[PDB]
């Protein structure tokens, strides 16, 4: 995350923090997630791409620091890691850019929602915020697009939805941005998601409920002008969930 | 870039 604060998971209690298992036991960050109900994380499909094997991944509820160990947190297997069959890229866009992670810990359970975790509502089906809504974005993303380090703590900010009218002109993506994606940025530019924020939540308040409106996908460059956040428009891929997830 | 980029297709990545 460009700007904003830094902040601790019980803000963000259904952030979930992916991380792979290297041949030889290291093991490193991948991207974030939202948990959306006790066994089930959503994430980005770009984020496991590479590498579609779920005994590699680990993943933590509850955790407020990247490398280090937080009180309250928790740790699961990835039981299954679904993959968009039709993600695509192009230089820029990611289209279908969703993923699914079906959670068990070691000890055959789900999670179970504390004061460091928490689910996540989805939308209902094509339920969105007006354009101009205040969200929030949040992970360990870097803090600027030239660092090559990521902070240890996790951060949070709060951007704008901006219309699709607004951001499908072509001094913003033009056509690249369709209805299965909303756009979102801070007015002045100063504050945006980038690398290593991917697969975490975009989190509005709709029907007054904290709702997962999107999922962070792509964009040129970070807190770039005239070049907002792109996100996985959570609200026109209820069907796909659904018939992902059926217990 | 290497096996242990974070998010290597995410904004402003080797691959995004
Ligand atoms: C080095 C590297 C890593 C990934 C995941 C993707 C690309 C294009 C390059
Ligand atoms: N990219």
């Amino acid at each position: 995350i460009i700007g904003g604060e830094f902040t601790t998971i019980e803000n963000q209690p259904w952030f979930a923090a992916i991380y792979r298992r290297h041949r030889g036991g290291s093991v490193t960050y991948v991207c974030g997630g939202s948990l959306i109900s006790p066994c089930w994380v959503i994430s980005a499909t770009h984020c496991f791409i590479d590498y579609p094997k779920k005994e590699d991944y680990i993943v933590y509820l509850g955790r407020s620091r990247l490398n280090s160990n937080t009180q309250g947190e928790m740790k699961f297997e990835v039981e299954n890691l679904i993959l968009h069959k039709d993600y695509s890229a192009d230089t820029l866009a990611h289209h279908n850019d969703i993923a699914l992670l079906k959670i068990r810990s070691k000890e055959g359970r789900c999670a179970q929602p504390s004061r460091t975790i928490q689910t996540i509502a989805l939308p209902s089906m094509y339920n969105d915020p007006q354009f101009g809504t205040s969200c929030e974005i949040t992970g360990f993303g870097k803090e600027q697009s030239t660092d090559y380090l990521y902070p240890e703590q996790l951060k949070m900010t709060v951007v704008k939805l901006i219309s699709h009218r607004e951001c499908q002109q072509p001094h913003y993506y033009g056509s690249e941005v369709t209805t299965k994606m909303l756009c979102a940025a801070d007015p002045q530019w100063k504050t945006d998601s980038c690398q290593g924020d991917s697969g975490g939540p975009l989190v509005c308040s709709l029907q007054g409920r904290m709702t997962l409106t999107g999922i962070v996908s792509w964009g040129r460059g970070c807190a770039l002008k005239d070049k907002p956040g792109v996100y996985t428009r959570v609200s026109h891929f209820l069907p796909w969930i659904r018939s992902h997830t059926k217990e | 870039c290497s096996r242990y980029e974070v998010d290597c297709r995410g904004r402003g990545g080797p691959c995004g």
